[PDB]
RNA sequence: UCCUCCUAAAGAGUAACGGAGGAGCACGAAGGUUGGCUAAUCCUGGUCGGACAUCAGGAGGUUAGUGCAAUGGCAUAAGCC
RNA sequence: CCAGGGCUACACACGUGCUACAAUGGCGCAUACAAAGAGAAGCGACCUCGCGAGAGCAAGCGGACCUCAUAAAGUGCGUCGUAGUCCGGAUUGGAGUCUGCAACUCGACUCCAUGAAGUCGGAAUCGCUAGUAAUCGUGGAUCAGAAUGCCACGGUGAAUAC
């Protein structure tokens, strides 16, 4: 909504005329965002990731996917196929509201906030933030709260470099301290 | 419902709820409810928003929850780099006012394992 | 999308108490009223005030002449 | 903590053994039996020898050190641990 | 008694109280068809979460997987849904 | 003879206390009733100044005269609704005040902030027969400063002795 075009008018604009792009197709496009919720204490009861489930439906718009566990390992006490995680991929429109909610209305609320420092980026313009409590969405009542149960966000840019992908977030206003 | 880092309840006073957040205890919030306006004995359940902002401002007055920590935290560093008595007792994990080290201080020295 | 299984996802209005209005495609069940803003933060503002870190000789000197 | 309307606190002869010191221009650990004198801001920089009842402790005055007394980076306990 | 490899001398077969391992089953789906998909292991980034759970990207290309020993096979997959 | 340190250390163990774990209580307001003492390099009114510890100004008193010195539990009205909570008040950061040559080792107090263990206590064990136990406050000696100890004084005030 907001940021699609805000996007479409000033980050394709300074992008252009601060970095070298004879074409507007080489602009680095912020394509989907995942909020991953990895519970993992479910290997004594599912009431928990059944909960996490719900807290993740009322954060974004879309019903998630849990994900059963890849491998079996025995430091953690899992088993193959047992769920142990909740995802949801976020893409297109939905996306661009979700990052208007991120930006304008969830990040002030982050209690001493001071700034998410820049160098997450992982080689290739894809930004990962780690929110520690479910509470910094305003969709959760706080009168029901149950359990801290954080999770993270990681934005999936198409940019190929940190500095590329660093200016992409920054011209849609990341606090980046 | 919601100051400067957190929720303060609401079935409770205002004085009490106040003394929630950190850096806040009772005669700060005597002095925040005096500058405020607000009777004490009103709840966060009967007051409105606009009693609340101007609230928010006057706690924002004092050096409260993220920064207070902050200072706390730095504060106790720049004693224990500096190396002095005070730092290494922090360092070592005894009392540092003189406190009788003989026989007592089980809250600085932890509970009695050995 | 998968038609019944998502959550009612609606257009509201949040009321910004620092002053500001916006309409959101959220999820709150009713026109949520936040606290602060991405406008008038302290990080956001320039407000963020990390403390002198040593004012020792200014601590002296505001002390004792 | 020293009343305010009595000022800080240093002895005579360690503040003029500093100020000869600042005039003498030298800058060797020199020694004192003076714990309880505070630091002074003209004093940064230089060596105290800080007795701790046995020894002549070398201090080295920081930026930190300055509101503070001399005795405090001077233990006079010498512990390492029981078991 | 049966199966796999070597002995076994590039067809088959080929002994020893020669060298090594398994079987005496399972499954109405782990069978049939249609449609779709593609590993291991590392590196980086990220709430608890840490060598190792979940996420995202990159490298690599079948070193993976096959209900169960070994061999031969398998991408058009015989592997996964 | 002197300066500085130590007697205050700390993996631990024990003895004697104080504060508690709350609602027969906590907090806020107003308010009633004591006895016994100490005081001149001392006790230090009233007023002014600071949230307070305190300072300035400084009368009175070698005292049934003046000062320390408002007694506190109690009572009256509110609020808290049983939570580690408006219980608890250890710890620690900051800013102070006073004594003293000097408060770092190593004082007392005040303010602001913090808000630890603790939810009536194992085996065991102690004191008490009536103005006693229990509980509440006050005072003195030592003493420049430094009592939760010691010695004294009163207030309320039981149960149980086959």
């Amino acid at each position: 909504a907001k940021l699609h075009d805000y996007y479409k008018d000033e980050v394709v604009k300074k992008l252009m005329t601060e970095f070298n792009y004879n074409s507007v197709m080489q602009v680095p496009r912020v394509e989907k965002i995942t909020l991953n919720m990895g519970v993992g204490e479910a290997i004594a009861d599912k009431k928990l990731l059944d909960n996490a489930a719900a807290d993740l439906a009322a954060i974004s718009g879309q019903k998630p996917l849990i994900t059963k566990a890849r491998k079996s390992v025995a430091g953690f006490k899992i088993r193959q196929g047992y769920p142990i995680g909740c995802k949801v991929t976020l893409r297109g429109e939905r996306m661009w509201e979700f990052f208007e909610r991120l930006i304008t209305i969830a990040v002030p609320r982050i209690r001493d906030f001071r700034g998410l420092s820049a160098k997450s980026f992982d080689g290739r313009g894809n930004y990962s933030m780690g929110v520690r409590e479910q509470i910094i969405f305003p969709e959760i009542d706080y009168d029901k709260v149950d359990r801290v149960r954080g999770l993270d966000i990681t934005i999936t840019t198409t940019a190929k470099s940190d500095e590329e992908g660093r200016a992409l977030l920054a011209a849609f206003d990341f606090p980046f301290r | 419902a919601r100051i400067a880092g957190i929720n303060i309840p609401d079935h409770k006073h205002a004085v009490i709820a106040l003394t929630s957040i950190y850096g806040v205890g009772k005669t700060r919030s005597k002095a925040i409810l005096a500058a405020a306006g607000i009777a004490e004995d009103v709840k966060i359940s009967e007051l409105s928003e606009g009693q609340i902002d101007t609230l928010r401002d006057e706690v924002a007055k004092f050096v409260v929850e993220g920064d207070l920590r902050r200072e706390i935290s730095m504060s106790i560093k720049r004693l224990m780099d500096l190396g002095c008595y005070r730092g290494l007792r922090h360092r070592r994990g005894l009392p540092v006012r003189g406190q009788r080290t003989k026989t007592n201080a089980r809250t600085r020295k932890g509970p009695r394992k050995p | 999308m998968k038609k019944d299984i998502h959550p009612k996802y609606e257009e509201i209005t949040a009321s910004c108490s620092c002053g500001n209005v916006m309409k959101i495609r959220s999820t709150v069940g009713h026109d949520l009223n936040l606290d602060v803003c991405s406008k008038c933060h302290p990080f956001f503002t320039g407000k963020q005030r990390d403390v002198a870190t040593g004012g020792r000789v200014d601590r002296f000197n505001k002390r004792f002449n | 903590p020293r009343s305010l309307k009595k000022g800080p606190f240093i002895d005579l002869h360690l503040l003029k053994k500093v100020e000869k010191a600042v005039e003498s221009g030298d800058k060797k650990p020199l020694r004192t039996w003076s714990r309880r004198s505070t630091i002074f801001p003209n004093m940064i920089g230089l060596t105290i020898a800080v007795h701790n009842g046995r020894q002549h402790v070398p201090v080295f005055v920081t930026d930190e050190m300055v509101g503070h007394k001399l005795g405090e980076f001077a233990p006079t306990r010498t512990y390492r641990g029981h078991a």
